[PDB]
């Protein structure tokens, strides 16, 4: 048997300027997917006029999205990250707040070192659902470095 | 394109080097696309019988168009200085 | 989206001053787009070169020839804005009609100086019943050569 | 090839050990000239007036946007001969300090 | 145990001209989401031609939407707000009726101070559903300030 | 409690030329929504190049749609209204057959006075569903006057 | 735009008033959009050293483009009369 | 001075020289570059008896 359970997954998000020491996400949402990444596409194909095929590289971002419980400390920290303009920080050849998410997926030891990225979108205010319970908040980051997986 | 195996994980792609003093300029540009279009003109000459001799070919100057993002004001000013720089190739 | 939290040295506030009076003109002129085009003109015909000379005696001659064969054309801006008041539009129309008018448009960080209005378009459409979209184009009368 | 008399931090003619005047050339002369040009208030040249930094209309005043101060400092730097341009010009604001840093790319 | 309930949520809408003292929304709808906001996107990413990533700021609106019961005093006040043309008021450097919604979410004390905005859309007339019960009315506002959140 | 029932709703449709005295709709459909209105959008927002927000007026029609039982007198009258070309009537500074609907929404006396409008679309012939029962007929009107509500 | 508190619930937007006789003309057109585009021309003059003096500016005549709906044949005839009217501004 | 002989699917267009040459480098084709060349016939294949 193979254990694919996501319980025990933890995230450490460390930012260049907002959170030099970083914070930890452990409280994930109960309805939305706690972690969801869009399909990475680092290759492309073209068709020659003789029916052939050609394969090449294309720019591929990693669009990750983390879901957290509304009102929690992780949600507060992610809102603080969201509400921090890139224009108010000093510039380096690197990325303006280049935050990284060290992801420990299940106590087996799977470590992902997603880095060199930014936060793209997230909910500014909590949305109250029909049921009367505040919807979990999904924040999307984009990254350009997607290597470092172990075990 | 291939032709060179740098075997180095930090190779810089774009480089605008001032030919004199051999110095990088506008080193913080975030290039996005580059179109290095050539040009040349033929000299089609119709003549008597149904026919057209192209004669010779003149090589018009190269044009190159670079789309870029300038992240900082000093880079924008460097670009303005490049435009206003009439004395260096 | 707090847009009053503008940067300190790269503030996104368009300020059209008036060179004669040094006062901000056409305030309350919410600006939706600013494009600054700065062209030039380089040689089209092949330059001659006198080789069989030395290092640094060819270089200075080539530098002079290069400085000799390129001509700068003036800067132009195309500001797309939305006028909310009739007073601003009347002022813009009057300034455009006036033959003598030099202004100093200061964009995010650009300080284009001695600029005059070349084009004014005011579009009134059913989707903007109050206010109306405006497209102004400016051109530089003279580059800011430092008057010693 | 710029050249300038040797001046100290007091902006006065500083002589050498043998009581002569030192004529710096190229890099050091350009650096000293830039430092001296950034310390000249606007309207202090009887023969230039419009030259000089805006230390009382752009800096030291309740100015909304410091882009004008940046432009004035850039013009003051470029006014010196053999300066070409500025690689970087930081206009950071501390609590009560107007920190300015330049990265002149003088031809020397 | 995190309480993500929605009972006790109150809204205070204060408008520059229409409602200088402001009114209060407490009678939220039962079928629609009482409060719903679109995913804020205050950042953007672009691809460099060497595979890198660049992150920049964009203009982000807050499209909030509040749902109220048809025929209630809150619905009448919101309809009065909607049927108020921007051309019938004085100009100030501020927004034409710059209306702000103070959101007190739950008795815990979470106060959101969404300001610098105006109403965008809403139902002018009450729509009667198939089942015979009038549909809840959802009015959408747009805002240009999401800062002021507490706890 | 709040009574949001729709029983007892009556509509009085009076046209300038086709029905100068007007007719009454009271036999609404059992499957389609008896009254359905698209969300009015009388405002719009635009983004400045500094991230600011501008709010302006935009033209907003009220698109109403009433559903009636196939074959009823209301359906016949609405078909008569639909099959009346605008070019067959005389002209005034007003609109070609100005038709207004007075909506008594309940015994509350809502008294919606939608006016300055015309019919836009509707079904010419009755469609027979899979079940064999003729589908209720929905006629859509558009209006430019959307004020007059009471109570 | 703002500028004027009409305080009137029946204000008219578009008017084509004949300058002589001061009469409304085509008082029934249903306007849909108006673009009043101005125009002016610069006199860019390159001069010796890399520089370009604009010289003066000429104020070219303004133009208005109006999209309308004509609901009546008499309105169509009135518009044709406006086009054929060479003697009134 | 450059004359070539382009042979398409079944054409044998001959005495052909390059007029224009566009090389486009875009972020979606990190390796390789999209090229757009144009050719013109200097001289139709008149049969030199």
């Amino acid at each position: 048997m193979i254990n694919v359970s996501g319980f025990g997954t933890g995230i450490v998000i460390v930012s260049a300027s907002s959170f030099p020491m970083g914070f930890s996400l452990s409280k994930f949402a109960d309805d939305e997917s706690p972690i969801s990444s869009k399909e990475l596409e680092p290759f492309g194909y073209e068709m020659l006029y003789d029916g052939g095929l050609f394969a090449f590289d294309k720019a591929a971002p990693l669009e990750v999205s983390v879901s957290v419980i509304a009102g929690s400390e992780d949600d507060i920290n992610l809102r603080i990250l969201l509400n921090s303009k890139k224009g108010s920080f000093r510039f380096l050849p690197g990325i303006i707040p280049d935050m990284t998410t060290l992801v420990a997926t299940l106590p087996d030891g799977g470590r992902t070192v997603l880095s060199n990225g930014t936060i793209i979108k997230g909910p500014a205010i909590d949305t109250i659902q029909n049921t009367g319970r505040r919807k979990g908040n999904t924040y999307t980051f984009v990254f350009g470095s997607y290597l470092g997986a172990q075990t | 394109m291939l032709g060179i195996f740098t075997s180095l994980l930090s190779s810089r792609s774009f480089s605008i080097v001032d030919q004199n003093t051999n110095q990088l300029v506008a080193a913080d540009l975030r290039i996005s696309r580059v179109n290095t279009r050539f040009s040349s003109v033929g000299q089609r000459h119709m003549l008597e019988d149904g026919k057209t001799k192209m004669d010779s070919r003149t090589i018009h100057p190269m044009e190159i168009i670079v789309e870029v993002f300038c992240p900082s004001i000093d880079v924008v000013d460097q670009i303005n200085q490049l435009l206003l720089d009439r004395d260096t190739l | 989206m707090n847009s009053f939290l503008k940067s300190i040295l790269n503030t996104p506030t368009l300020t059209i001053r008036d060179d004669v009076t040094k006062l901000p003109v056409w305030k309350s002129l919410q600006v939706k787009k600013v494009e600054i085009y700065s062209p030039a003109s380089v040689v089209s015909k092949p330059l001659a070169t006198k080789d069989q000379t030395e290092a640094q005696v060819y270089t200075e001659a080539l530098d002079i020839d290069v400085k000799n064969g390129k001509i700068i054309q003036p800067v132009r801006l195309r500001i797309n804005a939305i006028c909310p008041d009739l007073s601003t539009v009347e002022s813009i129309m009057n300034a455009f009609n006036d033959n003598t008018s030099t202004f100093a448009i200061t964009s995010k960080s650009i300080l284009a100086d001695k600029m005059a209005i070349m084009t004014l378009d005011v579009d009134q459409s059913p989707d903007m019943l109050n206010a109306a979209e405006i497209n102004m184009e400016f051109e530089q009368v003279e580059p800011p050569v430092l008057n010693e | 090839s710029t050249s300038t008399i040797r001046t100290g931090t007091n902006n006065d003619i500083l002589l050498d050990d043998n009581g002569n005047m030192v004529i710096l050339r190229d890099v050091e002369a350009c650096a000293q000239d830039v430092r001296a040009a950034m310390l000249m208030r606007t309207g202090e040249n009887i023969f230039d007036v419009n030259s000089g930094v805006g230390y009382f209309e752009y800096i030291f005043s309740p100015q909304k946007s410091y882009d004008d101060a940046r432009k004035s400092i850039a013009d003051a730097i470029l006014s010196s001969p053999d300066v070409t341009g500025i690689e970087q010009l930081d206009i950071d604001i501390t609590g009560e300090v107007f920190g300015v840093d330049a990265k002149v790319i003088t031809i020397h």
